[PDB]
């Protein structure tokens, strides 16, 4: 009799049509095989679905919602350049997110929804955006930061989930260093904060990481600060602002909660 | 600088007050005679309030000196509407709009 | 059919019809020309009404020289006959046109010097009568988009005119206005002087003010008597008569005199400004011509007309509304039928380029660009692209992907994006959920069901352009989601039915063209979930009748599909399969 | 050549130059489609390398150089002026075949599309020409295609030249494509370039093809036919009325149309004349006919507003007169009896008039031809006769559609085809000279 | 089909091999097909290895050998599970030292002349970890504090045991049986 079932019906179909006839399209034989797994693999839906899947009170309803907009109006700004309309509305966003309620009573919502990593790739974006001509939307840099550190400072899970882009944001950890006023809003206070007062972090932190900061700390000690003497600053040989930065990731790094870690 | 044209007569009593609705079908076209607008198209009546400045000054004057069930030609000059700016993609600079309004009904 | 000729001409979509197909041509195996045509077959006649076509490169009577402007020398277009005096050449008056016009003000007023050549609106064009083409014979000035007379002896007397004289209410006429559709001057007649033109070939200069409206002729350096008064936004092409008496018959000269604008300064909007004669690509000699085709309309007006009495005279009544698209070309002042492009490549080419433009500037989200372009794609056009059954395949698929782009891509894109999260609140809704829905373990329908987890909601902004308020910006333009659902519904169902029996007359022209776009629709407004119950169940059943019946024919799934048709069912399979594991998720959590 | 050295001492290797602009275009062939897949990748992947090797070598800015110095000469005239004749016949093909050169080192490879970012200004300042303009689109299509940073730096006014490319150029669907690729990139929008592209060309409504719907609209005339001719039996004044029994302002999202007059034809052929058989047409639009439709007098598509005794659309019981005199041009209407303050004057003569009514959906009319078909409401005005007097005394007075083709099935449809002109229309006596 | 298009996607031009699930999946399945894994009589025994060859013979008569060897090529020395997943599929071919599958792997490489293969295999190796003992005294000073274990194991002491032992075990397979002429190629 007929298949009765949807998942028969498509095994069905899709093995009638591959040999029925040879199909020329590889986006046609793709989602065909990948359907066909599908099917098969009926357990693998729910073990991908399942830690996607929150639930919550009724009376959290509203701010849910709200929390939702927000993080689709994010999600979407992906899909376009980055410009000054668009500074606007990435950082509403996160400033909405952050007062919602919901942000800090569910941070396991939060993170399982992956907004640190929409807001990762996003300052990634701006940041690969013109590096020797200065960075440009330096508030969306702060502003990404910022909403990073309080991510991290929400639950000791969600600053593991941090870490595990420390490499990246050592990459680029001199972004903003020479501006004052964003101390606290760059990529290196966001590695900081992904390991501040953390010994299981503190302790998986590896040595190439280390040497990474050490080098830049010694270009910092060996040549000057570029955009100072660009504004005038007396050329001294060495990077003092851009050293002390350095020095507190790694004054973070070596000690935690009161001893050291020898390691 | 609007003038109206009547195109069918109305009551000639009730006319649009302060503080009401007019619900309206339009049709908007520009001077040379190409389409922009028609709330007819959309199917689906428009509604404005008198005196707080939600639509174009040519278009309020008109319908305030419309009456109810009147079908009249509503001719805008520039200064009433949209101004030198435009309407960014639909009007250009300095044009001058022509409306086909209808009051239907005053609430 | 010649003259007062009748006749009839059967395609044979109803065999019945065919008189001797039986007695001959049934057993020899001939098919009849419409045997596997749903909708009648279009037919095209000669047009009898001539217009004005581009100078073909491969005529064997009128070459087109373009003639590049010097230093010295303004750009000159050249008319000449390569088969004067040969056998077969014609001698007949021929009618010459500019491709763009001069358009007048719509409100009218009531060494060179610079500042005059910036603040006049007087353009000048002339032409150049080479000596040996008769005078008498050629016809200088400027014509409107109405001129559709041929004849091969034109006189002036001869052009259509009328004058509307609108008077007060005793009756005396404040004002007459003198209309016609042509404007031109003879230079037989211009010559006045006499022997000035077997020297140098005369040259009529027509200056045209915008500003005002005023038509008046230059010869050899004198203005003529002959003016010409125009109402306002007259569209004025520059357009010569001539009948050939000489290999080289005129040419047209695109430059200036003192105090007067060059004719591409008026032309063109970006050469507004720019005293230098041009001759742009886009200008270019047109000829009336012969050679067209008309599309007979599939449908036409029912009008019935009956004498009801001696007294009440006869009656006219017409009831049932007709409506046709129209497409205008803007340089032309010409509008045609949007199916007769089925015909004509290039027009749908650029339209389709245009239509794809059109997507794409309102592509991502760009809520200010969608309503924008709702101004020029309209509601009703939409839907009548949407459903008409003869339009041409490319601009079918260009309205569909429009229509998506403009109304329903955001929505269809934020419920895709979330579509992987399953935030289900704890309500009794959520606990009363079950896997299944009776004590038998059957499967219900995919999608019908009672659904808790949290969506992403719908908001609509109402298109208006008399509102002042820029808060309209955010959230896409609103759209009928009813009307489109019974609509798209409708054409599934009746696309399922026509393509089983693969008749040779898909909508479109090919199995692509009309499923295509057609399910890629469906799937989009699935993925809005606009689509409730009774309209799901209807909808799957054409998906799969016999596996999907609620407690021979052919779904879609079985019909020999060509591949994209394959791969948009694919997606669809996958979304309902989405549905499953959504309600799996929610009945666990209900348990939970 | 430039610093005006002799023509002769000048060594010129235009030859030899066509020949490896040639050869190298062969050389950067882009693999066909129809071979197989392995063929096609290593096809693919020596192309690339050879890309590579030449923008690393510079070779880009070799042929930046000789385009740049090949277009101070305006036109091959006056390269042939200026160098031989010989060159200057060349000229446009090297300029061709050095554009292709340049499309075919910088299509596909990223990184050349990234380096050719600095000379893109450069590139579009000479998009107007005639001799440049179709490579130099094709060289901006590669590089908007294949790399962002190319986005990043277009800005307004480059947009604005290549709008204006499609003005100045006409319609060119290439120049279209280059704007959809100015909008979108590898799925990134940029919502400036839409903006101003949206801005830029959209307002305007005068380079892209507008599309509007328009109801279909029908006319229906009487059999009679006046005309006036010299010595001829035909009285020169006429008159009949017209009242809407019902008539819906709106059907459709459009107005109803609904215009009464008169019209004529082309000549002496029964056809009517000047206008389309179908279409949105009706009474007036043509220059050969004659229309009213309550608040507007139409004729060649101009319409303009005549006063009246409260002026008002065509409603639902409106009688309408319509007055035709021949001996002195002048159509007048009257409307509900009193006089509409216009009229038409002065029009051509050399036809035959007949009354018609053009409508679209949603309207009841009534002909009032006077005599036994209908009767006048009101009384005609002195010296004019009923439009019924005219006809021929054999025939029988009937109202049909003005065009030949109507509503029917198709295989019983009547194709006509030209008629024979009705010169019997007009009696005039030939004298038999004796 | 299904084997054409993953062979076609793996000699697609790309600068890195791509995760691709649909083929980290299906390789899977192919793999556990081909092995379908109290003394057996010797008739049991040998309908085993009848039974092994046929389902060799399903993959490898429909090119699964040219593809495993395009993937690792592809690869470009980058460990990964689409690495890894192929080198399982092609010990899955090659259990029992399969003369048949040996023969159309060095045929097929030696008619291509693929460079890309053996730098890949050479890159893997060097990719491939050993013992850590600085992370096993982290992990040990880590777990005598008193946190949680994140995995049970210690992944991060030996990173990948079984794609070492997989890699090693693929050429051992292609060598199998005295085959002289691999022998020498490699």
């Amino acid at each position: 009799k007929k298949s009765s079932t949807l998942q028969q019906l498509i095994s069905e179909t899709m093995v009638r049509w591959a040999q029925e006839s040879v199909i020329e399209d590889p986006e046609l034989v793709r989602a065909m095989f990948v359907l066909l797994h599908r099917q098969y693999d009926g357990i693998g839906g729910l073990v991908r679905a399942l830690p996607k899947t929150y639930t919550i009170n009724g009376v959290s309803v509203e701010d849910t919602i709200n929390l939702l907009a927000s993080l689709g109006q994010i999600r979407s700004l992906l899909s376009v350049r980055m410009g000054k309309e668009e500074e606007k509305l990435m950082i509403r966003g996160l400033g909405d997110i952050m007062n919602n309620k919901v942000f800090y009573q569910h941070p396991n919502l939060m993170r399982a929804l992956g907004m640190h990593e929409t807001v990762m790739e996003v300052m990634v974006n701006v940041l690969g955006g013109g590096e020797s001509k200065e960075i440009t939307f330096p508030k969306m840099v702060a502003n990404c930061c910022r909403f990073l550190c309080y991510f991290c400072r929400i639950s000791r899970q969600n600053q593991k989930a941090m870490f595990d882009h420390l490499s990246y944001l050592l990459e680029n950890s001199s972004v903003g260093l020479a501006s004052p006023a964003m101390r606290g809003s760059t990529p290196l206070d966001v590695a900081a904060a992904s390991v501040m007062d953390n010994n299981e972090l503190a302790l998986a932190l590896r040595e190439p990481d280390l040497e990474k900061v050490v080098r830049y700390l010694a270009g910092c000690g060996l040549q000057s600060c570029q955009m100072l003497v660009s504004k005038g600053y007396p050329d001294i040989g060495w990077n003092p602002v851009e050293g002390e930065r350095y020095l507190d990731f790694l004054r973070f790094a070596v000690f935690c909660n009161g001893e050291s870690v020898e390691e | 600088g609007v003038e109206i044209e009547t195109i069918s007569p109305g009551d000639g009593r009730t006319f649009p007050k302060k503080g009401q609705t007019c619900v309206v079908h339009y049709t908007g076209m520009l001077q040379n005679g190409k389409k922009f607008d028609s709330s007819r198209d959309r199917n689906k009546p428009f509604k404005f309030r008198i005196g707080k400045q939600e639509v174009i000054k040519g278009f309020e004057e008109g319908a305030a000196q419309m009456s109810l069930g009147q079908r009249a030609k509503l001719t805008c000059t520039p200064d009433v509407a949209y101004g030198a700016t435009g309407h960014p993609g639909v009007i250009p600079p300095n044009a001058t709009l022509i409306f086909d309004v209808e009051l239907l009904n005053l609430e | 059919l010649g003259v007062a000729q009748v006749g009839r001409m059967n395609f044979g979509k109803d065999v019945s019809t065919l008189k001797y197909f039986t007695i001959c041509g049934l057993q020899e195996g001939y098919e009849p020309f419409a045997v596997n045509t749903n909708r009648d077959i279009t037919m095209w006649l000669s047009k009898r009404l001539p217009q004005f076509l581009q100078v073909p490169s491969n005529h064997e009577h009128i070459e087109v020289t373009r003639i590049d402007g010097t230093i010295d020398s303004s750009p000159c277009l050249k008319v000449t006959q390569k088969s004067f005096g040969s056998q077969n050449s014609n001698t007949d008056i021929m009618f010459y046109r500019l491709s763009m016009p001069i358009e007048c003000a719509e409100v009218f007023s009531k060494r060179d010097d610079y500042d005059f050549l910036m603040q006049t609106s007087t353009y000048y064009y002339s032409v150049r009568i080479f000596p040996g083409q008769e005078p008498a014979n050629v016809w200088v000035g400027w014509i409107t988009s109405d001129f559709h007379q041929y004849d091969t002896g034109f006189d002036l007397d001869r052009v259509r005119t009328v004058t509307v004289t609108l008077g007060d209410e005793k009756g005396k006429v404040h004002e007459s206005i003198k209309r016609s559709n042509c404007y031109m001057v003879c230079a037989g007649e211009s010559m006045s002087p006499g022997q000035g033109r077997n020297n140098n070939g005369l040259e009529i200069g027509c200056v045209v003010d915008a500003a005002s409206g005023l038509l008046t002729f230059i010869a050899n350096g004198k203005e003529l008597s002959t003016y010409y008064q125009v109402e306002p936004s007259t569209k004025l092409f520059p357009a010569v008569f001539a009948q050939a008496t000489s290999p080289n018959v005129f040419q047209f000269e695109l430059g200036r005199i003192k105090n007067v604008m060059p004719l591409s300064a008026g032309l063109f909007k970006s050469e507004h400004k720019n005293p230098v004669p041009q001759c742009p690509p886009r200008l270019h000699v047109q000829f009336l011509s012969h050679v067209l085709w008309s599309r007979m309309p599939n449908q036409f007006l029912k009008v019935d007309v009956s004498r009801i009495s001696e007294r009440q005279g006869w009656l006219v009544q017409c009831l049932d509304p007709l409506q046709f698209m129209s497409l205008h070309i803007p340089e032309e002042n010409r509008s045609v039928d949007i199916l007769e492009l089925t015909e004509q490549e290039e027009l749908l080419k650029f339209h389709y380029h245009t239509l794809r433009l059109y997507s794409a500037v309102c592509a991502l989200g760009n809520h200010r660009v969608a309503h924008a372009l709702c101004s020029h794609v309209d509601e009703p056009q939409l839907l009548y692209a949407i459903e008409n059954k003869y339009m041409p395949g490319l601009l079918r698929a260009g309205y569909y992907d429009l229509l998506i782009d403009i109304h329903l891509s955001s929505y269809a894109t934020a419920r895709l994006m979330m579509n992987n999260e399953y935030i289900v609140p704890m309500t009794e809704e959520t606990k009363s959920i079950t896997l299944f829905p009776d004590e038998n373990k059957k499967h219900g329908l995919p999608g019908i069901g009672l659904s808790t987890s949290l969506r992403p909601r719908m908001q609509f902004s109402s298109p208006s352009f008399v509102s002042i308020s820029n808060e309209c910006y955010q959230y896409s333009p609103e759209f009928p989601l009813d009307i489109l659902k019974s609509k798209t519904i409708q054409m599934l169902t009746e696309a399922v039915k026509e393509g089983s029996l693969h008749a040779r007359d898909p909508v479109g022209g090919t199995t692509e063209f009309l499923f295509v776009p057609l399910i890629k629709l469906f799937y989009t407004l699935l993925i809005m979930g606009i689509f409730h119950n009774e309209d799901l169940k209807h909808i799957l059943q054409l998906i799969e009748p016999s596996v999907f019946k609620e407690a021979p024919k052919e779904g879609l799934l079985q019909m020999k599909l060509p591949e994209p048709v394959k791969l948009q069912m694919c997606l669809l399979l996958q979304y309902l399969c989405d549905c499953q594991v959504r309600h799996r998720i929610e009945a666990i959590v209900a348990f939970s | 050549l430039s610093k005006k050295a002799k023509a002769s001492t000048v060594d010129l290797p235009i030859e030899s130059v066509s020949l490896s602009l040639q050869d190298l275009i062969g050389y950067f062939h882009p693999p066909d489609e129809h071979l197989e897949h392995e063929d096609k990748q290593n096809r693919l992947r020596a192309l690339k390398n050879r890309q590579n090797l030449f923008q690393e070598e510079g070779m880009i800015n070799l042929v930046l150089e000789c385009i740049d110095r090949l277009h101070v000469y305006s036109s091959a005239a006056h390269f042939a002026d200026v160098a031989g004749r010989e060159a200057g016949e060349s000229w446009k093909s090297i300029l061709n075949s050095l554009y292709e050169l340049l499309a075919a080192l910088i299509r596909g490879n990223r990184k050349n599309c990234a380096q050719f970012s600095g000379s893109l200004d450069w590139l579009i300042s000479r998009l107007e020409r005639l001799e440049a303009s179709s490579g130099i689109l094709e060289v901006l299509h590669c590089v908007l295609v294949e790399s962002p940073e190319a986005l990043n730096i277009i800005k307004e006014g480059h947009i604005k030249s290549i709008i204006s490319l499609l003005d100045k150029h006409g319609r060119n669907h290439k120049v279209l494509d280059v704007l959809c690729s100015l909008c979108v990139c590898h799925g990134v929008a940029v919502r400036s370039n839409q903006h101003l592209i949206c801005d830029n060309l959209l307002p305007g409504r005068d380079l892209l093809l507008q599309t509007r719907l328009v109801n279909h609209v029908s006319s229906m005339r009487p059999n009679i036919f006046l005309g006036v001719s010299e010595g001829s039996a035909q009285y020169k004044k006429w008159y009949y009325e017209l009242m809407v029994d019902h008539t819906e302002p709106f059907v459709t999202a459009e107005a109803t149309h609904l215009r009464v007059g008169w019209a004529s034809t082309e000549g002496y052929s029964p056809y009517p004349g000047g206008g389309e058989e179908w279409g949105g047409n009706g009474v007036g639009d043509d220059l050969f006919s004659y229309g009213f439709d309550g608040l507007h007098l139409w004729s060649g598509c101009i319409a303009r507003t005549v006063s009246s005794p409260n002026q008002h659309l065509l409603r639902t019981d409106d009688v309408i007169s319509c007055c035709l005199d021949l001996s002195a041009p002048s159509i007048s209407f009257r409307i509900n009896g009193q006089p509409v303050q216009g009229m038409f004057e002065n029009f051509n003569i050399d036809g035959l008039f007949f009354p018609v009514v053009s409508f679209s959906a949603g309207i009841k009319v009534r002909f009032l031809l006077g005599g036994r078909h209908g009767e006048f409401k009101f009384l005609p005005p002195p010296g004019y006769a009923p439009c019924y007097e005219a006809v021929l005394p054999k025939e029988k007075l009937k109202v049909e559609h003005s065009r030949e083709y109507k509503q029917e099935r198709t295989y019983t449809r009547d194709l006509l085809g030209p008629t024979v002109s009705l010169t019997q229309a007009a009696f005039t006596p030939i004298p038999v000279d004796t | 089909q299904l084997i054409l298009l993953f062979s076609r996607t793996a000699l697609t031009e790309k600068c890195k091999l791509e995760e691709d699930f649909l083929y980290m999946a299906y390789a899977d399945i192919m793999a556990k097909s081909c092995h379908d894994e109290e003394v057996k009589s010797f008739e049991e025994k040998e309908m085993e290895k009848q039974k092994l060859l046929y389902q060799q013979a399903r993959l490898h008569d429909r090119g699964a050998a040219e593809m495993v060897l395009q993937t690792i090529s592809a690869s470009k020395g980058e460990t990964g599970p689409m690495v890894a997943a192929t080198l399982k599929l092609g010990i899955a071919i090659l259990n029992g030292g399969n003369s048949t599958v040996q023969q159309k792997m060095l045929d097929y490489l030696k008619e291509k002349k693929d460079v890309g293969f053996f730098q890949s295999l050479a890159g893997l190796m060097q990719s491939c970890s050993v013992l850590d003992l600085n992370a096993f005294e982290r992990q040990n000073k880590a777990e005598g504090l008193g946190m949680v274990t994140e995995e049970g194991s210690g992944e991060k002491v030996l990173q990948d045991d079984e794609f070492t032992c997989d890699l090693f075990r693929f050429l051992q397979l292609l060598c199998e049986g005295h085959n002289s002429d691999f022998q020498n190629y490699l």
